DNA sequence: CTGACCTTTGTTCTAATTGAGTTGGTTGGACGGCTGCG
DNA sequence: CGCAGCCGTCCAACCAACTCAATTAGAAC
């Protein structure tokens, strides 16, 4: 029975729900997509990437069987199953637990879900139970690779670098890494920098070795860092590709990232 | 010197509008083939036959086409000494003309006529026919129109002292008149005489003196009625002279066989010499109403003919392929089909067509026409829209047909023809009919008029059907094209030709023209064989003769005039008269009206028994007494009588109101329902020995009588109709609603109990099924309740339910009043009020109200739903599911899979889901409709499909549609094209249903795409809507569970995927193996963790 | 001794569509308070 | 001890969803 169980317990229930809080029914509608390794939650925010990959280190119980499975959050598309992670949504919550069910295309995946109520017990909230589809077919476009260089922007120096990209659509923005490391960011109308180290300057940072200048046209970048209430956060490039990409991910032991397209501005 | 009165029509013609396509000029110039010659001729006008040639108007020896017609201008072509002796005719029309005595001073007639018409009087003509085939018009004097008024009101008013004075005062307001349209009126051309009679509006009226004034003119009655002291009320003012001679004359019919005979005098009917003639006839009489007496035994129709016709148009201005437009003059009349048939018979006799230009008929169609043994097709051929036009109208004036019918001949043929023939061609109209002149050819549109229930075509002596009028009233389809009607009705298909072909059709040569011609002799065919399948005339001769009005105004004037000249019959026999108040002329409802009882939804899976009462609302006019000549709204009115034995005392809208009993009184309106009662019996009573065909037809008929009945009713509801009266329209509604209560509540404490029911029918023994028994009404509407029997078994029901009905009946009420058992459903989904879908007990599937039986919605959502209906009531795996649900309450199954038998019920949905986006998708079978039911103008939201698809029409310069026409659209997908056009037109808008609404034909020819969204989600939504039932009537959830059949797919966009490929390779799931989808979410995790 | 034209059975009901108004929720910006650093 | 910056709380604005009313088609009776 269950071929498929994923389980959160109190004990491991935190560890979700404290990469969840700062997400604010920002998430609450998105595509989940399970194999062995966990689920992987994703979501487009004002036209650009999101992802929050939820391992399955993160759970008190876990199996996977056959092929990788899909399902969009929403139910009625009105109620969703994410919803048991935001805030107080619920103002207890023992355990949750995924069992998916049946075969091929087709799987059924209940999402189940028990509260304390004092009196040394946990009962169903049997009313908010809820049942969801397998996608008969899917296409998702998923990152891979190692990033070439990484920046650790602790929350501050994040929000100032965050708050000097421009605005609209026709202002330009660019990130940098020169030599000696000055991460010096900058627009033709405002600039800052950062210490980069392989006081308060400093941003401590991997592969800083490869120096390079790149611009972004990507609008509203500020309006989903902000959307999530991104606590400070790592960036981390990609630029061996033909269109190179900026990811940036929350600072934790569990993250949810936003990819960013770069300008393929060498 | 000539005839008596002046012929209107043409039989002489020198000079004429010459108007003909400059492609008949077969060896001109490529440059000069383009548009019409269009000027004067000075020729007679000219047909061609065969090689030989005629002048149209000439009367002889070698004619083209059939004729039957004595006189021609002022020539007698009878052989000499031709005298037939007439005894019996058959009436088929009437006529009312006024004539002058000393307009008829040269013509010899007998004193006693010309008294009747000195200076001036209305005369009555009979037309018909003798049974050896002569055409005959009877003349009837001494007819004379009247009205009252009440005397005392007159002495008062005018200070008159003797009848003589009225009249005087009479002949000094016409004399008086604006316009002074009246020269030499005097006070002889009146008579008064005082007489007592009584108004027909309450029971405590006395009788009284009234004037009855005699008018020879209906014009100066009309004038009197409107402009005469108008404080006074009149009394049968509007009542016309055709009515007149049929009532005082008892026993005399619009529609029969009538003798001639010795009159009070032995005076006998006076034979008209020829140019005395006022009609297309071959012997006419003059008489009094004396001389006339009906013929009982004869009642076979005589050998009458019909013509059915049909036009074909070209249009001829700088668009060819602009719909033809009558009042341009170079958009023609090209052919004209016309058969010419024996009404005695059916033998269709003549097939003639009528073409400008040369026209060769294909072999095939001969030799097709030939092997079904029907005639030769005769071609006229003319160089002249003229030539040609003249010769049909000179034809339909020499043939004579009694019966005219068509396919949209009232709003599309007739309007074309005649409209050429006034506007472009200035030819009176007024002796084309019966009448050699002066007579009524006229056609009404609807137009601005917010009365109007349908347009008319009004022909003095000849009877028009348009067969679109009668197959619209008798078979629901969404389409009324002729092709799609003679595939329902007739089961055939025909090709069709376009308006948009015609043009290169006609352009190509003389066997291309004879296409055409095929083209329109075929679709003439169809338009007869429908004709004898319904046999009209005979339907509506039978209501003429019944209601006493002629046949045309059966046709065309509503049901208000059927009941009127009913009680009018009925009213002066017993003394009463009818007041006119009817001086001038809100938008609710005048009164209460019919109880339905809230539905148990749900679907029944135990027997359900339907009690209905026959004839309802009549079976209370008759059983309580109801009429205005008995009631009362007045205490001391009913003083004398004993309360409850002499009269019903009932509040009704807050009023106590009183109705006598009909030992005190007979109501007016219960004998008038006792002959059409009488006649739905009649018909009835043919039905178990009829053929299956044959069941069907009589079926309508049957419910068209059943119509009459209950307009009855409704004639008193009519606010500003002919005789209101509103206080008994509400007390048969209210007691409508009594007596569907009392009958719940009897069924409900008579029979609560099997041991009750057992005592009441020991047959019910053999009837007990094995779980708990209980009887309960779970709906009812009007006059029906549906009685739910679960213990019972349905194979005994139906025997109890006819004593059931019995029982109740007897016990609860007053005779003609009659519940009876109609039907037992096996199975019943109750979705609403009015909605309902069920299974008879013999396996027959009946359907109320969904979606699935209204004409609006297209054939593929028709269909699926149908499946879905089908797999509920059928499939015994599926039924059982259904019922299944009924056990948890609804919003359960949110959070549970569904029983596992509805799993059919789904895979119709995936494939309906999947049929709808395949290219090879059939246009048609998206469709959407709704009827045009007014002015486009009158209408106050106009943001609506089916007027979006009319103006687009319009400026199009397509057809545009008639009013009551049933408009065809699809709903397109929204392509950047429609933005662009739509904002243009009108000044991310997601635009509205109506605003993507469009033209099928405009769709299929510039391949524009239909929207599958709508599509799907109104698919989606008739299922929500008839489905609910099984998930308690819970529209969200039966929505939400419905969803969770479909598949579900998600992906990124094309330019989306075109750039993210550039870095990151998303192989998740589709497009990748399994092992190819589990390494990229690991290769994934990793780097984006 | 001469002209004409308006018409015409009832009420009850569901559902789709369109348009307007209301309600709720979430996010963003500004201002004040508290803590840390000079 | 004073000033400046950062964080938290409250209020307003904006956008979407739902509700209600009126019109219309079209049926059932
Ligand atoms: N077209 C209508 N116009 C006016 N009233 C109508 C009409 N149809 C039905 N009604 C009213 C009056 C009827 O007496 C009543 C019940 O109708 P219904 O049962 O359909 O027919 P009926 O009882 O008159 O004849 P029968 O039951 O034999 O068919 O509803
Ligand atoms: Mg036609
Ligand atoms: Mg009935």
């Amino acid at each position: 029975g269950a071929p498929c169980q994923v389980v959160l317990q109190g004990a491991e229930l935190n560890g979700i729900l404290q990469a969840f809080a700062p997400l604010r029914t920002s998430l609450l509608d998105s595509l989940l997509v399970m194999g062995d390794r966990g689920i992987l939650i994703h979501n487009t925010i004002f036209g650009e990437q999101v992802f929050l990959p939820l391992e399955h280190s993160q759970f008190s119980r876990y199996r996977w069987r056959g092929p990788t499975a899909a399902f969009l959050s929403l139910v009625d598309q009105k109620r969703s199953l994410l919803s048991v992670f935001r805030a107080n949504q619920y103002p207890d919550l023992r355990r949750v637990e995924l069992a998916i069910t049946g075969q091929a295309p087709f799987r059924t995946l209940v999402q189940r879900i028990w509260t304390t109520t004092s009196d040394g017990e946990a009962v169903e909230l049997a009313s908010e139970t809820l049942m969801k589809r397998e996608l008969t077919s899917f296409v998702v476009l998923v990152p891979q690779g190692t990033p070439d260089v990484q920046l650790r922007l602790t929350r501050p120096q994040l929000t100032k670098v965050l708050n000097a990209t421009g605005a609209d659509s026709a202002t330009p923005t660019t990130f940098e890494l020169g030599v000696n490391g000055k991460f010096s960011v900058f627009t033709t109308s405002t600039c800052v920098t950062f210490a980069a180290r392989e006081n308060a300057k400093t941003v401590y940072g991997e592969n800083t070795h490869r120096t390079f200048s790149v611009v972004v046209d990507d609008c509203s970048m500020r309006a989903v860092l902000r959307r999530l209430q991104v606590g400070g956060g790592t960036l981390k490039f990609f630029l061996t590709t033909p269109v190179p990409s900026l990811c940036v991910t929350a600072t934790g032991p569990n993250a949810v990232s936003a990819v960013f397209l770069l300008k393929p501005q060498k | 010197t000539g005839p008596t009165q002046r012929h209107t029509y043409y039989s002489e013609c020198d000079e004429f509008r010459f108007i003909a396509p400059r492609v008949l000029d077969e060896d001109a110039p490529p440059e000069k083939r383009a548009g019409v010659h269009d000027g004067h001729l000075k020729r007679a006008p000219k047909v061609y036959c065969g090689g030989d040639e005629r002048d149209v108007l000439r009367v002889g020896s070698g004619g083209f086409w059939p004729r039957r017609s004595r006189l021609w201008g002022g020539v007698d072509h009878a052989p000499a000494g031709f005298n037939p002796t007439v005894t019996v005719f058959h009436v088929y029309d009437i006529l009312e003309n006024v004539e002058h005595a000393y307009g008829m001073r040269a013509a010899q007639f007998h004193a006693r006529f010309m008294d009747a018409i000195t200076p001036t009087g209305t005369v009555i003509t009979l037309l018909g026919l003798t049974p050896e085939g002569h055409r005959v018009a009877v003349h009837v004097y001494g007819t004379r129109q009247y009205f009252y008024m009440n005397k005392e009101e007159v002495d008062r008013h005018l200070q008159c002292r003797a009848p003589r004075d009225l009249c005087e005062r009479m002949a000094a307001a016409l004399r008086e008149s604006p316009g002074a349209s009246f020269r030499g009126i005097s006070a002889d051309h009146f008579e008064a005489e005082v007489v007592e009679r009584t108004d027909v509006y309450y029971y405590e009226t006395r009788p009284a003196l009234f004037y009855r004034v005699y008018v020879r003119s209906g014009r100066v009655l009309s004038y009197l009625c409107d402009n005469f002291c108008p404080a006074i009320k009149k009394y049968e003012g509007g009542v016309d002279a055709t009515t007149r001679f049929i009532l005082d004359n008892p026993g005399f019919v619009t529609f029969g066989w009538y003798r001639l005979k010795p009159g009070r005098n032995n005076t006998l009917a006076q034979p008209r010499a020829p140019m005395a003639f006022g009609t297309s006839s071959d012997v006419e009489f003059n008489c009094t109403a004396d001389n006339l007496a009906i013929e009982g035994g004869m009642s076979d129709l005589p050998a009458y003919k019909l013509m059915c016709f049909d036009i074909e148009c070209k249009a001829g201005g700088e668009d060819e392929l602009a719909f033809p437009v009558a009042g341009h003059p170079e958009d023609l009349v090209i052919q004209i089909s016309c058969l010419l048939y024996d009404l005695s018979t059916t033998a269709l006799e003549h097939v003639l067509l009528f073409s400008l230009g040369s026209c060769d008929l294909p072999e095939s169609h001969l030799n097709e026409l030939a092997a079904r043994g029907l005639p030769t097709p005769v071609v006229l051929e003319f160089d002249s829209e003229f030539e040609m036009l003249l010769a049909f109208m000179t034809l339909v004036k020499q043939y004579g047909p009694e019966f005219v019918t068509g396919y949209n001949i009232i709003n599309f043929d007739w309007p074309f023809l005649l409209a050429k023939l006034t506007d472009i061609y200035k030819v009176p109209l007024d002796g084309y009919g019966r009448m050699n002149g002066r007579g009524v050819f006229r056609v009404w549109d609807i137009g601005q008029s917010h009365f109007q229930k349908r347009s008319k075509i009004k022909v003095n002596g000849m009877v028009n059907i348009d067969m679109y009028g009668i197959i619209t009233d008798k078979i629901k389809l969404s389409s009324y094209k002729l092709n799609a009607v003679a595939e329902a009705v007739l089961k055939d298909k025909k090709k069709d030709l376009s308006y948009r072909d015609i043009p290169a059709y006609y352009a190509a040569g003389p066997a291309q023209r004879g296409v055409i011609g095929e083209y329109c002799i075929q679709d003439s065919l169809l338009v007869g064989q429908l004709f004898f399948k319904f046999l009209p005339h005979l339907e509506l001769s039978a209501v003429a003769r019944l209601a006493g009005i002629n046949i045309t105004r059966t046709i065309y004037d509503g049901q208000q005039i059927r009941v009127f000249t009913c009680l009018l019959r009925l009213a002066d026999q017993k003394g009463f008269i009818l007041p006119d108040t009817q001086g001038r002329f809100g938008r609710h409802v005048g009164y209460q009206g019919a109880r339905v009882l809230d539905p148990t939804s749900g679907f029944h899976v135990n027997p359900v028994v339907v009690f209905d009462f026959a004839s309802l609302y009549p079976s209370i006019i008759q059983a309580h007494n109801l009429c205005f000549s008995t009631l009362s709204l007045r205490a001391d009115a009913v003083a004398h009588l004993e309360a409850g034995k002499d009269y019903l005392e009932i509040e009704v809208g807050g009023r106590r109101l009183f109705f006598v009993k009909a030992h005190v009184r007979e109501s007016l309106l219960s004998i008038l329902l006792r002959d059409w009662l009488a006649m739905r019996k009649q018909i009835r009573s043919r039905i178990p020995q009829s053929s299956p065909e044959e069941a069907v037809l009589l079926d309508k008929q049957q419910a068209a009588i059943k119509v009459v009945c209950n307009s009855v009713y409704g004639f008193t509801g009519v606010q500003h109709g002919l005789l209101p009266c509103l206080h008994v329209a509400a007390t048969v509604t209210t007691i409508g609603r009594e007596m569907l209560l009392a009958t719940r509540e009897y069924v409900h404490a008579r029979w609560a109990a099997f041991e009750q029911l057992l005592a009441d029918f020991p047959e019910a023994a053999d009837m007990r099924a094995p779980g708990p028994y209980s009887m309960r009404i779970i709906y009812g509407d009007t006059d029906s309740i549906f009685v739910l029997c679960r213990g019972l078994t349905a194979a005994g029901l139906t025997a109890v339910g006819d004593k059931m009905a019995s029982h109740i009946s007897r016990a609860l009420f007053l005779p003609p009043i009659k519940l009876e058992c109609e039907k037992t459903f096996t199975k019943l989904l109750l979705i609403a009020k009015k909605k309902y879908i069920g299974v008879i007990y013999g396996g027959k599937m009946l359907i109320k109200g969904v979606d699935l039986v209204r004409k609006n919605n297209c054939a593929f959502i028709n269909r699926t739903s149908r499946a879905l209906v089908d797999l509920l009531f059928y499939d015994d795996t599926v039924s059982g599911a259904a019922a299944a649900l009924a056990e948890r309450p609804a919003e359960e199954w949110l959070a549970r899979p569904l029983p596992e038998g509805l799993q059919a019920f789904g895979a119709v949905l995936v494939d309906a889901h999947r049929r709808i986006t395949d290219p090879e998708r059939d246009i048609q079978d998206f469709v959407l409709t709704a009827e045009l039911s007014r002015h486009p103008r009158a209408y106050t939201n106009k943001r609506l499909a089916h007027l979006t698809v009319y103006y687009k029409l319009m400026a199009r310069r397509a057809q545009v549609p008639s009013i009551k026409d049933r408009i065809p659209y699809v709903i397109v997908a929204q392509t950047r094209e429609v933005e662009e056009t739509v904002a243009r037109l009108a000044a991310p808008r997601k635009l509205l249903v109506s605003e993507l609404a469009e033209d099928p034909a405009y769709a299929i020819a510039h391949g524009v795409a239909l929207n599958t969204d709508y599509y799907f989600s109104h698919l989606l939504g008739a299922a929500c809507v008839t489905f609910k039932a099984l998930f308690g009537n819970n529209a969200k959830i039966t929505e939400s569970l419905l969803k969770r059949f479909i598949p579900e797919v998600w992906h990124p966009p094309d330019d989306v995927a075109a750039r993210l490929r550039t870095a990151g390779f998303g192989a998740v799931g589709a497009g990748a193996t399994a092992e190819e989808t589990r390494r990229m979410l690991h290769r994934a995790f990793d780097t984006l963790a």
